[PDB]
């Protein structure tokens, strides 16, 4: 059966406090805002720019991923028990993770874009089309549900007889995959394409649309280049604080089981909480500080 | 068909200086280094441009809207009818179709304004202080000036301004430059992001 | 009240539309955009029978010939260009180059295969022989620019509307005006006959849609609400002469009783400026035109 470590993880006090509470107040404020910045982005804008679909992609991804939270807050509430089906098992624990992935892939097409869009106006104009915003989020869809594959297929449920419990993702199994060098082909190529290519294609993208703004010696429009330094600034800000520490502490447990049999679950448990928040701050910082969208509210 | 995949591309800039102008040398060297009215199609830094040569009229002139730019020709030279071009500058600037395109400025002739700028007073042709008649960076930031103060309420649209002598191949990368800076600031309202 | 529907969308202009014209065969019609092709189109079946690129993209007026064998427009270029439908080895050419007015095209409506009546922003209006190539009468009188004409249906007279506010009557075979009209406040942008050639409408800056009689003189009825803030585009009766239909620049087209005076109806379908309107010589089918770069085909 399970390690004592996994053991003592499952009766975590932090673990049985924090996701809850945090889940809770991110389900509460960002089912209604996604909900209501889609009504106003979908039905009252229009998908006529490649800004306004990648956002359309983005509150529709956050909407799915806040709306299997309740599953989560009920299975932290009781001791990680899960009390529902196994095939409810499978759609929560592929439900939780493609969105959230989704979200990361959503928000670097929207940094190429602009990046794009400041600092090639008429260049790029070949590629600021609306085409290709559907071909790139239809791209991200099939680049998730082809990596995440596995764990729409395999039981994801666990009975843990010490301490009377059936776990949820909580725990896994070694037959899975063939040996442990395939886990490390599998998880290595999933932290590659889902994390590390597009946080460091985010970072740079911003980094040189803020630069460029900020060089730009025009005497007019000067009032509306800090507008839009601010605008990004913020967008950096909450992108990195998300999802930058859960994604590396997700590498050091991943490497600290397959190579020296230790764990840091529990530090990953809590910042997936942090990494939650930006269902939360998506639609303020995209959609809420726009004068476009504020015109229409 | 592939038609739309080109016309998504285009930039439409309208050419507008007076007769007397460099406007002539000006599009025969533009055509060499890429009855009324007419159309201009060359590409610059692989984007398609499409310049318009207007006859020199109510609204129906409004056929005129999503020109990016409006370029502007003056003979800074001739003090004579300067007034005269910046009454005619004046009816295009002001508007309405005109508000959301940015105005770009060549004073032409500056070769020839370096020789009559110690030969003549400006003053004697004007009412606004013109500081010594005898200093270059004097005539031309007051010329610059004469005519930029002549928009009325100018807000959201840039106003660009150079120089110009006998005709040279540069003037497309500054027209290049002010439709660059006037597509960058008009993104940054269609990427949420003013 | 009349609550039409969108029966087709057209999709293949790039840029904004300025006219279109139903052919006699009541189910082919040419169109023209700020991006200088003609389309010639089926409205059964949505199949762009032709395509023709334009000598000048500035087109403001197109028109289809009385048997279907030609096309023309013009504009900016201050010449009305016609093109040939029916060449023998398939490719569509220009038959005719008319050039002689002094300000751009405004408005350019076939006689018959050989003649061909128009307007310009120089104030007058002129008929033209196409297999001479020149003007065969001048027809002058306006204080301002013409901005629209309509034949009568027996093409014995014409009628033109102007930045005078003035809608002037023609006798094509004279060469001199017959009737003068008034009552706009302002410029009067589109003109159209009456079915029973007898009467026509017209549509201004103004916003009132104004119905005048050949026989009566003067104003017989208007059309207007307190909310109109804005001018009118087009206009055109329905084929039997009790509708009466016009395009304004808030993006809708209104329906109006000829009879009633009342608002009939709307239609709600572009989300830019419409600029078009027109209808089939059968009465089955109205087709729409608007800075969207889609026409819209309605009943
Ligand atoms: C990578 C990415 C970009 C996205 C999502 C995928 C993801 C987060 C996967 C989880 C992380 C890891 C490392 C999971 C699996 C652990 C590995 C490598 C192998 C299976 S460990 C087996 C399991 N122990 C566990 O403890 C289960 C895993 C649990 N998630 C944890 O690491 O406590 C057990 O039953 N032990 C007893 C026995 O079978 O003898």
């Amino acid at each position: 059966g399970p390690d004592n470590a996994t053991l003592q993880m499952l009766r975590n006090p932090a673990i049985a406090v924090a996701l809850p509470v945090v889940y809770s107040l991110v389900a509460a404020v960002s089912i209604p805002g996604n909900l209501f910045s889609l009504w106003v982005l979908c039905r009252r804008m229009g998908p006529r720019s490649p800004s306004v679909i990648f956002m359309i992609n983005l509150s529709v991804t956050d909407l799915m991923l806040a709306s299997v939270l309740p599953f989560q807050i009920y299975y932290h509430c009781n001791r990680h028990h899960w009390v529902f089906g196994v095939l409810l098992c499978n759609v929560v624990t592929v439900a939780f993770y493609a969105n959230m992935y989704s979200s990361i892939l959503t928000m670097t097409c929207i940094s190429v874009e602009r990046f794009l869009g400041v600092l090639y106006p008429l260049s790029s104009k070949r590629w600021r089309r609306r085409r290709y915003a559907v071909a790139a989020c239809a791209g991200t869809w099939l680049l998730l549900l082809t990596a995440l594959s596995p764990l729409a297929r395999t039981d994801l449920t666990y009975p843990v007889h010490a301490l009377g419990i059936i776990t949820c993702f909580d725990v896994l199994k070694w037959t899975m995959l063939p040996s442990v060098a395939m886990w490390a082909v599998f998880l290595f190529t999933i932290f590659i394409l889902l994390f590390l290519i597009p946080f460091v294609i985010t970072v740079a993208c911003y980094t040189a649309t803020i630069l460029k703004l900020l060089r730009t010696e025009e005497a007019h429009g000067r009032e509306q280049r800090r507008r839009a330094v601010g605008l990004a600034a913020v967008v950096l800000l909450a992108f990195v604080t998300c999802f930058a520490p859960n994604n590396f502490v997700l590498l050091a447990h991943i490497v600290s089981r397959l190579f020296y049999g230790k764990s840091y679950y529990h530090v990953y448990k809590l910042t997936l909480c942090l990494s939650c928040l930006n269902n939360c701050l998506d639609p303020f910082v995209y959609y809420f500080a726009s004068r476009e969208f504020q015109l229409r509210l | 068909s592939r038609e739309k995949t080109y016309v998504k591309r285009l930039v439409k800039i309208l050419l507008l200086g007076a007769d007397n102008s460099g406007k002539s040398t000006f599009l025969k060297q533009m055509r060499i280094i890429h009855k009324g009215i007419h159309e201009y199609d060359f590409e610059i830094k692989n984007v398609p441009f499409k310049m318009v040569d207007v006859g020199g009229r109510k609204r129906w002139f409004e056929c005129f809207d999503s020109v990016t730019s409006i370029l502007f020709l003056v003979d800074s030279s001739d003090f004579n009818r300067l007034t005269e071009s910046l009454n005619d500058f004046e009816t295009i600037v002001n508007n309405r179709v005109f508000s959301n395109v940015s105005i770009i400025l060549f004073l032409n002739k500056t070769d020839l304004l370096e020789e009559k700028v110690q030969i003549v007073s400006i003053k004697d042709y004007f009412l606004e202080f013109e500081g010594d008649p005898h200093c270059l960076r004097d005539v031309q930031k007051f010329l610059v000036e004469c005519f930029r103060n002549k928009r009325r309420d100018q807000q959201q649209k840039p106003l660009y301004h150079h120089f110009t002598t006998a005709i040279n191949t540069e003037n497309a990368r500054l027209i290049f430059r002010d439709v660059k800076d006037t597509i960058l600031h008009d993104n940054l309202k269609q990427l949420m992001l003013q | 009240r009349i609550q039409m529907r969108t029966r087709r969308t057209l999709r293949g202009h790039l840029a904004k539309i300025y006219a279109m014209h139903w052919g006699t065969d009541s189910r082919l019609l040419v169109s023209a955009s700020q991006d200088g092709k003609l389309i010639i189109w089926d409205s059964y079946t949505t199949n762009k029978v032709h395509a023709i690129p334009l000598r000048s993209s500035w087109v403001m007026t197109c028109a289809y010939a009385p048997s279907g064998n030609y096309v023309a427009c013009g504009g900016l270029d201050n010449i009305c260009s016609i093109y040939n439908l029916k060449t023998r080895e398939g490719n569509v050419r220009v038959s005719r180059e008319l050039a002689g007015h002094t300000g751009y095209l405004s408005c350019c409506r076939f006689l018959d295969d050989n003649q061909i009546v128009t307007s310009s922003g120089d104030t007058t209006c002129a008929l033209w022989d196409i297999e001479t190539g020149q003007q065969t009468t001048t027809f002058t009188g306006h204080t301002g620019d013409v901005m629209s004409l309509s034949l009568a249906p027996d093409t014995r007279l014409f009628v033109s509307g102007a930045c005078d506010a003035s809608a002037k009557l023609w006798d094509v075979r004279e060469g001199m005006c017959r009737q003068t009209f008034t009552g706009h406040e302002s410029d009067i942008n589109a003109i159209c006959f009456f079915p029973n050639g007898n009467a026509f409408a017209t549509g201004s800056d103004d916003a009132t849609c104004r119905l005048f009689d050949l026989r009566a003189d003067q104003e017989l009825m208007t059309y207007s609400h307190d909310n109109i803030i804005c001018g009118i585009t087009s206009v055109s009766f329905s084929k039997s002469g009790r509708l009466l239909l016009a395009g304004y620049d808030d993006f809708n087209c209104n329906v109006w009783d000829a009879l009633k005076a009342d608002r009939a109806g709307v239609l709600a379908g572009h989300d830019n400026r419409v600029s078009c309107l027109g209808v089939t010589d059968d009465g089955m089918a109205v087709a729409t035109g608007s800075w969207d770069s889609f026409l819209k085909i309605w009943n």
